[PDB]
RNA sequence: GGAAACUGGGUAUAGGUUGUUCCCACCUGUACCACCCACGUGGUGUAGUGCUCCUGUAUGAAACACGUACACUUGCACGCCAGUUUCC
RNA sequence: GGAAACUGGGUAUAGGUUGUUCCCACCUGUACCACCCACGUGGUGUAGUGCUCCUGUAUGAAACACGUACACUUGCACGCCAGUUUCC
């Protein structure tokens, strides 16, 4: 039987000079074989831990890695804008080796609302036979956010995806597009277009549309 | 100085096979213990596959028990992966990482490749088609306004969007893709700008997809309606 | 000022495949700089774990270290007899250095009977003028033993001195010795010169006696 | 290969004062932190001086301040203890200890030297004299029989026995010395042997006291008529 | 006191018994009772030596394998001790 | 199209100017409220550059000192965005 170790939290938000820490519990004995990685988006990882409690070389001592028992901790002890990132624990004890899911650290900052922004589809695209609704929410906080698109008052299903962005360095907000895509021969059986927001920096939801046709 | 390139990587077709290959400078491999760890997108870490120094035994992941084949090539310092039976499945990035010397980082993987993708998937190479997301001729929000290019239907990852050659980055989001039900990928790249700019000036999104040398350059303008 | 390091117990008995544990509080924050000592009885220390939890090459993995605050534990998850020894911790974050008090480690074993031996003065030392009567307990636990020296059965009070090994690391047993010393005038003044030795492993006391002359 | 050889420790009279030397091997002191560490006897550790690579800084302990002063000789490959107002509280075994490398282990001490007694005292020096402790008038055990040498009235420690110049070591105790309301020490060492190597083995105990250049062997038998 | 040959944990007991006077040894059976294993229908003087076997620990650029070192445990041989018998 | 000069956090509110339209490009006082400091009776478009200043971090056989690399925080200048004003 593998061995798990599950990670927990997946996510948290902090602030520059707080004090996080992160742990990960293996489902069986895996003495000290312990090591914790650092990603960031776009990067390969990155060795800070080994042998659950050593430091690796050239990484800042605000680092440091404990174990009790199966429970193994990776502490942050004032966290550096450097270290947002994804962090995940492994244990080497045996093979098959084994990764924690990994946890996310996030920027945390005051509430912002969305900017709801919408697109019809081009004339461009309209000549392929295919239409395209893009709905942007703009530089918000936190990142929970829920669209929902109405055609005409009816709620759509199934027929659009969301995209976020990762955490703006500078500012901290997220972005997210979303695209509702019709046969264009579908596209033109309705009139009114829709993409309704709830986030929590609005105080009720905000809705922005346009009719096919008139701008 | 110490240094791993995976290469190899590309697109293939399910039930295809192909073979990784991991380079090393810096050390000689013969010494250490080489590993293979993938990321699906958006996705944690999964180790695959190892190897051991002085003994050359092989390690594997369940998940990739009798269709995988690690090895070595100690005289060109250069570690393999050999995939069979591709399935979508194993579409991540593959890293090839070192494990350190024991006395000096116990069992960490202490050096790790920039990692090579690899896609599987039975769609075709496709560059994108670009469209404008233009400015609203009434109002998309208001104050200052956004547009954006669509870069819809294209195949394989990844596509590289700048605007105006690069000179306007700030305010600039260029989404992750989202993977569609036709096996094509589409993201859109968006900017918020002034709304004085909008009568002013024109702005020109420029799409790079290298899987199929496609560069396309689109202007972006209020609709005249 | 002083970083002071408390080290508990002062002393402790276990048996072997005891999970014994050693803990040693700072005083005040050193961070991660603690290192933990195996001395051995007349023999220079040997490093164990540095940097509170880092286990020193060439040390067997039964030994551990882990910091929580400004506890420091060194652990031995499996006791072997050879780890007979007195223990340290040290800090070493801000000058003046600072060591614990030490905690000393000795080892549960089956009881152990003393086989008893007397031994009369020689010939030679009578010359002097000074007469010393040893008895001898040999390879014994647990440490514990009464010895009272009679002569002609005059319980002897205030003239013997005691001295017993470190406890054997290999088989965990003890020896003592005791020395009466009396004057040669005093000596000559009796015959019977009798050891008396009551331990747990006798079930009644032993005596072992000699007549002062009488070969 | 690398190890640490203290000298120059002994007896001196209270105000006196004494210089210990550590010689280094297997390594060069100029790039280790150098330590002393005392151990007053029957007591825990004390950290006493230390002395810095590369800049020459040195750290004394709150109680030696001002009267010790640590030293390197980098040509030499020793360091030094100078010790003056030595009082009566000096008295220990005094090991020059290697603070590792950094990168290694951290700042542990990991080779240190077996040490050197220093004895303050307004005593005086005095050989001791070795007596016979015979094996069994009665042959008390027809199994093994013990003998002895008791070695009494000796200032100040340290004292060394051995058996056969050293060719018998099973079954030695060779007790702790203990002080005699005399101010002189006593120690006796014993040996279980047996009943039957009587008359068949000679035994030899080689008493060495280097405090004043005392040599003594002594033949042990049992007694005659 | 020499030299050889034989035997090897107690304990208790039925005993037996240098074939001779109870029985020292010898010699077992039995019940026991311990110590030690790799735990059986098991083994049984032992801090010596060689080899063997069982593992553990540490290390060699070293998770397995392989080397080296150190410990651990089987057994055998030789030595040593304890008897015993025998002769000088 | 040149050339120049000047200005710079919101938000309220009292003024000034601006054409006159009641608000403007703005700008000043004040309150409130932020972000930033090295924390004041302080500072305020800015993911760029240089110098500087404040610390931190990593590392060099390295606890301090010393070297190097990298970050950080002042302040300034240039560049950049946003405006005005002016002149050809």
């Amino acid at each position: 039987s593998d061995i798990q170790m599950t990670q927990s939290p997946s996510s948290l938000s902090a602030s520059v000079g707080d004090r996080v820490t992160i742990t990960c519990r293996a489902s069986q004995s895996v003495s000290s074989a312990v090591a914790w990685y650092q990603q960031k988006p776009g990067k390969a990882p990155k060795l800070l831990i080994y042998s659950a409690s050593s430091l690796y070389s050239g990484v800042p001592s605000r680092f440091s890695g404990s174990r009790s028992g199966t429970d193994f901790t990776l502490t942050i002890s004032s966290l550096q804008p450097e270290d947002f990132a994804t962090y995940y624990c492994q244990q080497s004890y045996s093979f098959p080796s084994t990764f924690g899911q990994g946890t996310k650290v996030e920027i945390k900052r005051t509430v912002a609302a969305p900017s709801v922004f919408i697109f019809p589809p081009s004339d461009e695209q309209l000549k392929s036979g295919t239409a395209s609704v893009v709905c942007l929410l703009n530089n918000f906080y936190p990142r929970e956010a829920k669209v929902q698109w109405k055609v005409d008052n009816a709620l759509q299903s199934g027929n659009s995806q969301e995209s976020v962005t990762e955490q703006d360095s500078k500012d901290s907000t997220y972005s997210l597009s979303s695209t509702l895509t019709l046969s264009k021969a579908d596209y033109e059986k309705h009139k009114v277009y829709a993409c309704e927001v709830t986030h929590q920096g609005l105080s009720s939801p905000v809705t922005k549309s346009f009719n096919r046709g008139e701008c | 100085e110490v240094q791993l390139v995976e290469s190899g990587g590309g697109l293939v077709q399910p039930g295809g096979s192909l073979r990784l290959s991991c380079a090393a400078s810096g050390f000689y491999i013969s010494y250490s213990s080489i590993h293979w760890v993938r990321q699906a997108p958006g996705k944690g870490l999964e180790w695959v596959a190892s190897i051991s120094p002085y003994s050359g035994s092989t390690y594997y992941a369940d998940s990739v028990k009798g269709r995988f084949t690690i090895s070595a090539d100690t005289s060109k310092n250069t570690a393999y992966l050999q995939m069979n039976s591709l399935r979508a499945e194993d579409t991540a990035v593959y890293y090839c990482a070192r494990q350190g010397y024991r006395r000096r980082s116990g069992r960490g993987f202490d050096y790790w490749g920039q990692g090579t993708l690899v896609t599987v998937s039975s769609a075709s190479t496709k560059g994108p088609s670009v469209f404008p997301l233009a400015p609203s001729s009434k109002s998309t929000s208001g104050g200052t306004a956004a547009l954006g290019c669509l870069v819809k239907d294209y195949f394989p990852e990844p596509v590289t969007v700048s605007w105006n050659s690069g000179a306007l980055t700030s305010g600039v989001h260029t989404f992750p893709a989202v993977l569609q039900s036709s096996g094509l990928y589409s993201l859109s790249s968006v900017v918020t700008v002034p709304s004085s700019s909008l009568g002013t000036q024109t702005y020109i999104c420029n799409v790079n997809h290298k899987p199929s040398n496609t560069k396309v350059d689109k202007k972006v303008e209020p609709k005249s309606c």
